[PDB]
């Protein structure tokens, strides 16, 4: 039931990212702001949300935008609470302890920056732009939202993807 | 000429320099779905005039 | 159960405007004030009302005036809380998500502003003005109460009914 309506959230507000040919990123639909990481190159596979204007910041790697008025009810929810326990995310399950959003399998591969981290209800918590290979653990460089601010976790030795 | 082309000079590095600072302040407010903080509205004047 | 006394108090609280003999927009009574909004222009259907005289304000599109003594009677209750959840009107059922008041259906047509928005007590908690096409949904430009102050919300792309 979780993992379909992730799904089904997901396709509705997860948009790939080409550049020559190929997937580069995802831009999702949180809010009223389109999302997507600044280090990511390429162009959004959509008409729509091509031509908008993006308010760029190399100090949170994130691009931000205004969702159209049209596409406004195809967009996730969103919320600042981060409590222990376990979240959802579409290559699994990922552990938040301390802090850390850390990847059990180390399953992430280039290319998959700006997947959002799902709650369980159904929320967006944070957006992933790339992961720390430590041992057989993967620490996520992860962008998250304070009640007003946004917050970029990096820990040591992450890299891009 | 001298005089005039380095007051310019200086006028115009002054001037981008408060606009940078205007936009560096700002800009983190633009990446939240939250609100602007009138009371750094008021003494940051923003392109939203209104809207949010 | 619920749908009975809401279009009760709907039949005890709500008079049409008509201009041009066409009905054009709702008056309703809420606590001691006969409200109104200022976009819709006509003569409520009363005597009594229509001699009334009516204070403008353009900022807050909304024309109020003082009920009569024998009309306090039949005037509906207010309050100033919003719990997130959802909430009855004429058409169905409103959702309060994030401060918006969407309509499912996106049914919302002219001549239908200045319905009341209920509670679930038989309360009322905001009046409709207009609504904004969210696609496959409609957000719901509405004046609703403060603690001690009218505010407005107004969505983007809102067109007045």
């Amino acid at each position: 039931k979780r993992e379909r309506m992730c799904m089904k959230i997901e396709n509705d507000c997860i948009f790939e990212v080409k550049h020559e040919g190929k997937v580069t990123g995802y831009a999702c639909l949180v809010g009223d702001k389109v999302m997507k990481p600044a280090h990511v190159k390429g162009v959004i596979d959509n008409a729509d949300l091509a031509k908008l204007a993006f308010k760029k910041s190399s100090k949170y790697d994130l691009e931000c935008a205004q969702i159209p008025v049209h596409m406004r009810s195809d967009a996730s929810k969103y919320t600042h609470e981060k409590p222990e326990g376990h979240y959802n995310w579409h290559h699994g399950a990922v552990q938040y302890s301390g802090g850390r959003f850390t990847i059990p399998t180390g399953a992430g591969k280039p290319g998959d920056s700006g997947r959002p981290i799902f709650d369980n209800k159904g929320r967006v918590v944070a957006i992933v732009l790339g992961g720390a290979n430590e041992g057989s653990r993967t620490a996520l460089s992860v962008v998250t939202w304070n009640k007003d601010m946004v917050t970029r976790v990096t820990p040591e030795g992450s890299e891009e993807w | 000429v001298g005089m005039s082309l380095l007051a310019l000079i200086s006028i115009f590095a002054s001037c981008y320099m408060l606009v940078a600072a205007r936009s560096k302040c700002l800009t983190p407010y633009a990446l939240t779905p939250g609100a602007a903080v009138p009371w750094t509205l008021g003494i940051l004047c923003c392109a939203p005039r209104a809207h949010a």
